[PDB]
Parts: C-alpha cells; structure tokens; sequence
RNA sequence: AGCGAAUGAUUAGGGACUCGGGGGCGCCUUCAUCCAUUCUCUGUAAGAAGCCCUUGUUACU
RNA sequence: GUCCUAAGGGGGGCUCAUGGAGAACAGAAAUCUCCAGUAGAACAAAAGGGUAAAAGUCCCCUUGAUUUUGAUUUUUGU
RNA sequence: ACGUACGACCAUACCCAGUGGAAAGCACGGCAUCCCGUCCGCUCUGCCCUAGUUAAGCCACUGAGGGCCCGGUUAGUAGUUGGGUCGGGACCAGCGAAUCCCGGGUGUUGUACGU
C-alpha cells in the first residue's frame, strides 16, 4: 500500500538534463571533450562529431559557444551518390568515404587544401598527417579530436571509420591502431591487408561470395538492389576507388534528393496547414464549462 | 582603516613560471628594439 | 573446527559480541594453520568488515591482512591491496603449501652481497662466493644491510 | 489493436534450478541444464547468510540458464507437455509474463543416467511485443506505452490459443 | 544552484589578467576551493593558468588590509558585472563626445543623480478625485 | 536528558517470592538474637473509618 | 558534541531441557537455564596611471 | 602482550536501498523474471555537505602512493 | 513551420492517462560471413534500406490530473532605523517582506543539412 509517487517525491524530484533524459548527450565525456585551456584563451577546440543512424551517416565538424554549437562543415553519407556509392551507406567503406569528404570539405573551407593532402592512395598503414613543407616554414597540421557519442567503441567500429577518413583527408586526429579492424590484441600488430579490404569494402564482396555460393535465397533477401543495379562484388573496388578520386577532385558537389522540392515558404505553409492548434482561453473556459454541467448532473 | 597604496608595476612573482619565462625575454626583446 | 566456529559464532541471529569472538579465534587459528580455510569461506568472512560493529570491523580486517601476507590469492581483488597485488602479478608471491619447507640453495642477500663485491672490485679498477670466498663477519653485515635495503626498496 | 506488430511473442525462457547446496550436486544440475539448454549454465551464489538453510554468503547455491529464439519455444512446448497444457491462473504475472515447475527433468525426454541424479526445474517466460528495443537500447532509451505493455488476460488469452492450454 | 550535472558554460568563458571577477564556491566539485572565508569576494586576476586563475582580494587584519592572492579554479569563478556599467558608460560616452564633437553643441558628460520633477498640468477630466475618510465606510460596515 | 529507561519498572518481584520473603522475614522477627547480615542491600521496604461512615451516612 | 528498533521491555500458558545446578530413589525430578512467543519507531566599481587605433618582441600559444 | 587505525590512477560496462506481481521442494527468509524506484543504497560523520551512462559496483591494464624548484592559503620555520 | 545532428538555459521541459501525425527524416525492423561481445546476436558490434508498421519511441493536442513556473493581492501589513521632558503602545522622519488566497499558463532558442 506504499504510494512512492506522490507529492513530496513530485515537489522533491529534480529532472535531469533535457538531453540526457533524452538519452542524446554524454556531458561527462562532453566537459573533457569542450573544456579548452584558459592560457590558450579563445583557441576553438574542433571535434569530429559522428553518429549513426539506420540509413544515413552524419559527419560535421564542431566548435564550442557558450551560448551554443557551430557547425563548421558537415558531410552526410546520402551525399555519396553524387560520387557514385548508392549502395550501402551505412558500412565501412561509406563511412570511410563520408570522412574523407568531410576532411575535403573543412580543408577547403579553412583554404589549407593544397598545402595539407593526405595519403591519396589508401594503404591500410598507421600513419597521421604531419608538418608539411610549406616555403614559408614548418606548418602543422589541422587537428581534431573525435566525437562518438554514446557509441561503443570496440575494435572494428565505423566512428573509427571516419576517423581514418579523416586521417587520411588530412586532418590530423590523434588516435591509435589498436581500435582498427585488422588487429590483434594477442599479436599487438594491425593487419594492412585487412584494414585496406575494409577500406574498400571488400568484406561485403566477400559476404555476397558466399552468400552466392552457399545460400541463393538469403543473398537475394539481402543484397536485392545491388542485383537490380547490377554492381558485383569485384567492382565495389573500383567503384569506391573512383568515388575517393572524385571526392578529392570536387569536394562540393550538389545532389538532388529525389524527395518533394518546394521552397521554406511553402512548406512552411504546408506544415501549418497540417498543425492542430491549442485552444484559446474562450474554449478552455467553455469546455471547462461543460464539465462543470456535466458535474452538476452527475 | 586606509587602503594600502599599490604599485603601477606588481612584481611577478606568484605568476606562472612559464609565461614570466617567456614574458622576460619579450621584455628583452622590445628592450633591444628600443635600443635599436 | 573452523566451519563449526564460523556456523555458531558468525552469523545472522548472532550477537556482536559472539561474531567478534569467532572471528577473533578464527584468525587465530589461521595464524596457527592458515591452510583450514575455504576460499569464499575466507572471502565470506573478510566481507564482515562491512558491519557496523567496531569488533566485528577489526576482527575481519585482522584476518583479511593476515591473509594478505600468507596467502593473498584466496582473497579478493578489492581485498588484496597495493602490495599483494604487485607481487602476484610480478611473480613473487608462491602459494603456500602443506608440508612445504624453505629449500634455499644459497644464502640469503648473497646476491646483493656478491654484487656489491663486483662493484667494489670495478670501483678499485677504475680507481661463487659461497663455494670459494670466506663469509667475513663485517661481509654477513653488509650482507644483511644490502637485504634490508632490498626489502625496503621492495616495499617501496 | 490488430496491427501485425502488437502480436505477443516470446522474450526469453529462464531455466533454474536452486540446490541450496554446493559441489557435485549443483555440477551434476548445470550439466542437467547445459545438456538440455545447449549453452553453458551460470552460477549463482548465495547473497546472504541463512543458518536455518545451511548456505553461506558467496557459497554457489543455484544454476540457471537463459534460452530464447525457436529453441524457448522448444523447450517450453516440452514443460508444457509435462504439465499436461494446464496452468492455474495465479502463475500469470501483472506484467505480461508467466511461468511453472517441473520436478523431475526425466519428463522431458531426458534419459535417466544414474550418476546425475534426478533434479527439478523452474520455467519461467517472459514475454514482449516487438519494439521493446526502445527500452532495452543504450542511446535513446525510453519506455514503452500503456497501449504496448502486455496485459495479464492478454497473456491469458495467447496461451490459450497458441498451446491449447486451460487456465484453471 | 539544483544537485547534479554542472552547466557546461562554466568552461567556456575565456578569463584574462585584469579581470573583476567573484568567487562562488561550488558545493559539487571539490578540487580547487579556496577557504571558507574568500567565499563570494570579488578581486582581480592576476594569473591564468591551465584550469584555474589567481585573484588578488584584500583581507582584513586589525587595523590594516593585507593583499591575498588565491588560486581558484574556473568552476567557482564568474565574470562580474560591477565594472560593466563602467565599460558601457565609458564607451557610450566616447562616441556620444565624438559625435557632440563633431556636431557643435556640447551635451551632458557626468551623470546626474535624482533632481526633483518639475512643473506639469494634472486634468481632473475622466479622473474626478474620491474622498476618503480616514477609516474606509465598507470597512465600518 | 530524555531517556526510555525512566519509563519502567525498576524493581519487580512474584507473588510467592514475596510472600516466602516476608514469612522467612518476619521468622526472623521473632527471634532478637539474629540479626540480619548487609542489611543495606536487602528489600526492606517490602517488609516495612468509623467516623467517616457515619458521617457520610448522618451528616 | 551527544541520543538512536544499532533502543527499552515482556516471557503466565509452550517446548528444548539434564548434568545447567541441585534433590530424592542408572532412574525420575525441583528450581533454574535458555529458546520459541510477543510489546515498543559584508565584497567590488564609478577613468588622464583611463579608452581607442597603429606598430613591434617572444623560447608562450 | 596479540588485533584495527583503511588501496590509489586511467578507461569501459551497469544501476542501488526498497515495494508490487510471479516460479517444484521454497515457506517470513535460498535462486530466477518483469514493472515501479531522485538516491531514501554505497563512498571509513550512524540522522553534515556532494555524487547516477558516477565520486557507487564489476571488468582490463597499472602503481601520479615517483623525483626537482619556487608561489599561495590556513598565519621565522614547519 | 516540420524533421535530423550537436547544443545553450535545465520540469512552463517532469510523472500519469487518452487522441492524431501530409512530405521527408526518425524509430521499430531483417540477416549473424567478416570486426566484436555475451549463459543467451537480450545489450554491443558487423551486414541490409529490400518488405512490413506508425503498434511503441518521437512530435502535437487534450486533463476542473499530481507537480513546476509566472503575475496580482496579502500590504505600505509584519518587521526594522533614528526623535520627543510622548503615554502608562501611539505619533514624527523614513525603509520595507513572505505566506494564506485570486488567478493564469504547461517551453524559448543558436549553428548546419534537409522536408
């Protein structure tokens, strides 16, 4: 007969954040991850934000505001079609594609594009972009620090996907081998080999291999539109070797979306049409009313 | 009971090690420039 | 013995006082033989330093140390502490055993002893020993000195 | 309330089975349960002392066994025929879940070897409606409607209809 | 200030040498506390470290000040607005001279305190006045 | 200071203890050459109308 | 700083009782042992040493 | 005379006390399952302050529980 | 205006019930070869975006809901600072609350990409 929730633990309960109650945000990790040294004043502390999602992969460059965040360049992994990858937007390989973009991008934008190329010939080594020759002097390389949220990270996730995308754009984001899907904790030695088969997704051309030879209805279940758009599993390198080719080549490419194209003012219009609105204080009052009559029956 | 009086120039002692290091060879610095 | 001191005198209808009699004669015991537990025996009793009785507290904790010099492998990683676990994962720690008797083929310290002849020897330069060399009286202290400081310098 | 995904389906089975005593006994019903499960049993320790039971604290007193996928299924139509597809209406939990006791594993079909013995077992069925994810996931986790929750005469009502059973 | 997580903020505000700022002792971070007195004192930073500042506060000893300099982390210091009606005064009264400067006719440069109001019309017109006893007759009632 | 133990029985004792008490007590009594020995810690306090009708019947 | 259901009591009726003690003739006992029961929650600021622009120095960033 | 005067660091995962409803023996109390649960647990202050993807608990590596020099507070040296 | 990601104030945002959700985005979902972790592919991780569904999450609306927040009053009242050769508390000069009640509400907003 205990009545735990009443109102002293009501007028006694204090709410969390809105973004943790949410489940969204990690604070403890987001205060080391903001938190900027006072000596170095208003020096911006650049993170790689990460997320993913069922059917996308969003990607963006961010800094710190006391009054809020700043996007400083974003890539999304649906932006890959444009660049040819419209299969598998979610796996390895298009987070790695999504990364290397997003490096294009946010070089680009900062204008050290020319001065800081990465490794334009994906390898599978650990490396980390370093000082470049400038004429002038010695340049260090852009730095930032990875965001993966509430993400898991064991050995073979894609949030170190981007990040290698990254690295190997040109941004120097500070991290180790271990975390890659090639290495091995008892050997302590990354496999290169695997990480480039990774890197061009051939992990899913050896899946739909042996799915093929083994179960035929299975492969059809899954692997359907790369069936319907006839790519194999011996193209998926070439394909996303060109794909890498052209993000390097034109990073700011546009791409239509196939969805409904109206303007903000229309659809705002069509987002107010299809908007229940609160009642006034009037119709508040009136249906109080009623309530009060059918009380009074009652 | 006064104010104490303070001095224009505070003497950089409880300062950060590492930017008096730095601060005193800027002062070196600008002192030959002035020289100069 | 022990299962029975443990069953009458520790236990959950017990009184304070008559847990912290067992548990005192409990570590008695194990002091005398430490080899009569069981492992969650052991653990189950070194968890009674939770209670809130100030007998009881110290009655556990003097086993739980005691263990930790004679036998810290029966005890808990939180319950170990800093030393006990450095030696286990060093190496250094051997499980006792019964009827186990010390075997030493040399002399204690008789390394350090030798090593600090062999520094004497290259100072003078630059300037087996118990098969061959005679054990000076003024050699067995400096011998005893350079174990107490390798003691020291392992507790450090 | 016809919508294809509010159709009740089985979470997980638990099977357990509490010795109250440690060493052979409690090996010989974790081989009983992995035998049967086909995974590896775990162990449970006793978390308090009780004299008039004659267990101890971090003493390994029951073993149990968590199945779920086709082989819950499985392994509760066999429980279900030992109880001859008859469940009395308390077994039924508030929360949507149910569950019954065996007492001798010989009825499942497991042959009788001398050596091990003869143990009793507790199945238990938890059951869910698909998107229970939304509880269950580490970002974003939130909690599930009053309309999605699981009802006691809903429960009721699957079994009924599924095993053929009679709630008495 | 409720239990629980720490606004973000609080690290986000850039602190220089000179600066006035306040000490608000925060009850869930432990590290970095001044003592119990310099508690809701206000000083001047002389040094900026890592992820702390030193503020100059003037205790009192009998009948003398002496200078401290204490070594507060960012957590339990925030920006004072005593010298913000300074600044806000001292740049509007910059450009405010410039443009009079510039225009001719010179203005008021010191601010002036509370003079007495003077004369104006008061129209009875919609606003007849009421009498009033000195006890209210619905009070009597 | 309060206290629970202000609010109980300091001292009880049974119907036959106390009746054997006095009887062995007052057996005592009746000789003059014994005497009681620490006397001090013995319970000694458990050893040691007319008018009124007629006038509240006849005032 | 101290108190504390981490407390203060109750035990008639039920047992275990047996050498716990003791008595009588190994056997019963008479007390007594306990257990089973229960009750009691005051700081700072209000400028010419101040503000703004330009410009260097640095091994700090 | 014996015994106690307390294991810290980094990373990761998970929520505690308790209540309701259920499962052969199993009941007031053994293990298992769901729901509710702002800390009512735990952290070496028994009713002080502070902590919930942690400052609690478990797991993996570790001894920053290391040398050296000034500054500040409690106020000549400590 | 509506979503998504990162956020600032951190209940006007929480908790309990119902009702609805164009477009896309979410989410539930499907499969355990590889990376990875479990008593259990439950969680985590990998692959699919095809199918199904707005059932739940999420959003919006509703409630003489609990809670929370904001105004009037309470009240120039309580209280407090000085004055009198004032009485046996009231005046003079001033500062000046919060309850109780009467009501209202039930989130604003930055950056970037989309619908």
């Amino acid at each position: 007969h205990k009545l735990v929730k009443n109102s002293a633990y009501y007028s006694r309960f204090q709410t969390k954040f809105k973004r943790r109650r949410q489940g969204k945000t990690d604070y403890y990790a987001r205060k080391r991850l903001i938190t900027q040294a006072k000596n170095k004043y208003n020096a911006p502390k650049y993170r790689l934000v990460v997320r993913f999602t069922n059917r996308d992969i969003i990607t963006q460059m961010v800094t710190s505001e006391i009054n809020g965040d700043k996007i400083f360049a974003a890539a999304y992994s649906h932006e890959l079609r444009a660049y040819g990858i419209n299969h598998g937007l979610t796996n390895w390989a298009a987070a790695y594609a999504t990364g290397l973009l997003l490096a294009r991008r946010v070089l680009a934008k900062l204008g050290l594009d020319k001065t800081f190329t990465g490794v334009e010939e994906p390898n599978g080594e650990y490396t980390l972009t370093e000082a470049a020759e400038t004429e002038d002097g010695e340049r260090r390389p852009f730095k930032a620090i990875l965001d993966v949220g509430l993400a898991r990270t064991s050995t073979g996730a894609r949030v170190f996907g981007v990040m290698k995308g990254a690295s190997d754009g040109g941004i120097f984001i500070p991290h180790s081998e271990n975390r890659f899907p090639g290495y091995d904790i008892e050997t302590e030695e990354l496999d290169t080999e695997v990480l480039k088969k990774y890197i061009y997704g051939g992990h899913v051309a050896e899946y739909m291999e042996t799915l093929a030879d083994d179960d035929e209805e299975r492969y059809k279940s899954q692997f359907v539109k790369y069936i319907e758009d006839d790519v194999e599993a011996d193209s998926l390198e070439e394909l996303y070797a060109e794909a890498h080719k052209q993000i390097r080549a034109d990073p700011f490419r546009k791409y239509v979306s196939d969805a409904p194209k109206k303007s903000k003012e229309e659809w705002k219009a069509e987002s107010l049409k299809y908007k229940k609105a609160k009642l006034s204080r009037e119709e508040r009052k009136a249906r109080v009313e009623a309530k009060i009559k059918q009380l009074l029956a009652e | 009971i006064k104010k104490p009086k303070t001095q224009r120039y505070p003497s950089l002692k409880g300062t950060d090690p590492k930017f008096r290091r730095n601060h005193r060879h800027a002062l070196h610095g600008t002192a030959k420039a002035l020289k100069e | 013995l022990v299962v029975k001191i443990a069953n009458e005198f520790v236990s959950e209808a017990s009184a304070a006082e008559v847990a912290a009699a067992g548990l005192n004669a409990i570590r008695e015991v194990a002091m005398r033989q430490p080899l009569c537990m069981s492992e969650t025996l052991l653990q189950d009793l070194v968890l009674y330093q939770k209670s809130k009785d100030k007998g009881v507290m110290m009655a556990a904790k003097g086993l739980q140390s005691l263990y930790r010099e004679v036998y810290p492998e029966m005890l808990q990683k939180k319950f170990r502490g800093k030393e006990a676990t450095m030696g286990l994962r060093a190496g250094e720690i051997k499980p006792l055993k019964f009827g186990e008797e010390e075997a030493a083929e040399d002399i204690e310290g008789i390394e350090l002893l030798e090593k600090y002849k062999e520094e004497q020897k290259k100072k003078k330069v630059e300037q087996k020993l118990a098969t061959t060399t005679i054990l000076t009286p003024a050699d067995l202290a400096k011998l005893k000195e350079l174990r107490q400081q390798a003691k020291l310098d392992k507790m450090l | 309330a016809q919508n294809p995904m509010r159709e009740l389906r089985i979470q997980k089975l638990v099977l357990n089975i509490s010795v109250g005593e440690s060493g052979d006994r409690l090996t010989r019903a974790a081989k009983v349960l992995e035998q049967l499960s086909g995974q590896t049993p775990v162990y449970s320790k006793a978390r308090y002392t009780v004299r008039q039971f004659g267990i101890r604290r971090n003493e390994k007193i029951a073993v149990h066994v968590t199945v779920r996928g086709p082989k819950a299924e499985e392994i509760l139509e066999r429980g279900l025929k030992v109880k001859e597809y008859e469940l009395r209406r308390r077994n039924f939990s508030e929360t949507g879940n149910f569950g019954f006791g065996i007492s001798e594993h010989i009825d499942l079909g497991i042959k009788y070897d001398p050596s091990i013995g003869i143990y009793g077992m507790d199945f238990y069925c938890c059951m869910t409606r698909p998107g229970e994810r939304v509880a269950k996931r580490r970002r974003c986790k939130s909690r599930i409607g009053a309309s999605h929750r699981i009802t006691r005469e809903e429960t009721i009502r699957w079994f009924k209809q599924r095993f053929d059973g009679i709630v008495r | 200030r409720k239990h629980g997580q720490i606004p973000l903020s609080t690290y986000l505000r850039t602190y220089r040498v000179g600066d006035i700022v306040d000490i608000k002792v925060n009850g869930a971070v432990q590290k970095g506390m001044p003592h119990k007195f310099y508690h809701g004192k206000t000083g001047v930073v002389y040094n900026v470290t890592k992820s702390a500042v030193g503020v100059i506060v003037y205790k009192r000893v009998k009948h003398r000040y002496i200078e401290k300099r204490i070594n507060v982390r960012i957590e339990h210091v925030k920006p004072s607005r005593s010298r913000e009606d300074f600044l806000r005064r001292v740049k509007e009264n910059a450009e405010l001279k410039k443009k009079a400067k510039a225009e001719g006719v010179p203005v008021q440069l010191k601010r002036q305190p509370a003079m007495p109001r003077e004369a104006h019309t008061v129209s009875i017109a919609d606003n007849k006045p009421v009498t009033l006893a000195p006890v209210a007759y619905e009070t009597t009632i | 200071e309060p206290n629970r133990k202000w609010f109980t029985n300091t001292r009880v004792i049974s119907q036959d203890t106390l009746q054997s008490f006095r009887e062995a007590m007052a057996e005592k009594q009746k000789d003059p050459y014994t005497v009681l020995l620490k006397s001090n810690k013995l319970p000694m306090s458990l050893i040691r109308h007319q008018a009124k009708m007629t006038i509240e019947r006849e005032p």
